[PDB]
């Protein structure tokens, strides 16, 4: 099938451009693992106004002050 | 006698065709000239300029 696959290629060499780029966007973004830190990236922006909750007992983490240890690490994106 | 103009084949192998579809495709030719044999603009002007200069003539 690939004497096919040359002689539609020295005839109309246009189309198949469009096709070489059709699929090959549509297949990696299941591939490479770059993705999915796109995932996490694009929750932890706060547009909104966090709200304190109530602590009585627990309070599982996150004491008043931010900066005491609190909850996760967004820092692997700083040095990232 | 003769000459026989517009008659050849193309060649039909992996070789060639992809010469013929790396044209096509990414206009390989169509610069060639127009891209270049156009500019090449850098040859003196020739104009014979007029109300003073004149041109030849014979007896
Ligand atoms: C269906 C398979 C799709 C996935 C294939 C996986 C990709 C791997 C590489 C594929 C190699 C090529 C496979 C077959 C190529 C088709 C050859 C052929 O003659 O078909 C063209 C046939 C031949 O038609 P034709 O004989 O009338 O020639 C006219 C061709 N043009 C348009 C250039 C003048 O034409 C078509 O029907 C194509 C029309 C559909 C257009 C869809 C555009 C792509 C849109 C994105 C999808
Ligand atoms: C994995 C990543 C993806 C990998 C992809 C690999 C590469 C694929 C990308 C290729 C796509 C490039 C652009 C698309 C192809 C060019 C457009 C085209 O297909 O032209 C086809 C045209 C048809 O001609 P034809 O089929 O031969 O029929 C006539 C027969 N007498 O045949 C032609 O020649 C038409 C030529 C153009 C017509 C107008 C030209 C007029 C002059 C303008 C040229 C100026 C443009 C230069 C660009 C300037 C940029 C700054």
């Amino acid at each position: 099938v690939a004497a096919f696959l040359k002689n539609v290629w020295a005839k109309e060499p246009v189309l198949v451009a469009s096709f070489a780029i059709a699929g090959l966007a549509v297949i990696l973004p299941t591939l490479s693992p770059y993705t999915k830190y796109s995932l996490m990236i694009n929750r932890a922006t706060p547009y909104n106004y966090p709200v304190p909750l109530r602590d009585d007992g627990n309070m599982p983490d996150v004491p008043s002050h931010p900066q005491d240890p609190q909850g996760p690490s967004l820092e692997w994106l700083k040095r990232l | 006698t003769y000459k026989y103009v517009n008659l050849r084949e193309p060649s039909m192998d992996m070789k060639s065709v992809t010469d013929r579809a790396a044209q096509t495709l990414l206009w390989t030719e169509l610069i060639r000239g127009l891209g270049m044999t156009l500019s090449y603009l850098f040859r003196e002007p020739a104009t014979i300029n007029y109300p003073f200069e004149k041109g030849p003539l014979s007896p």
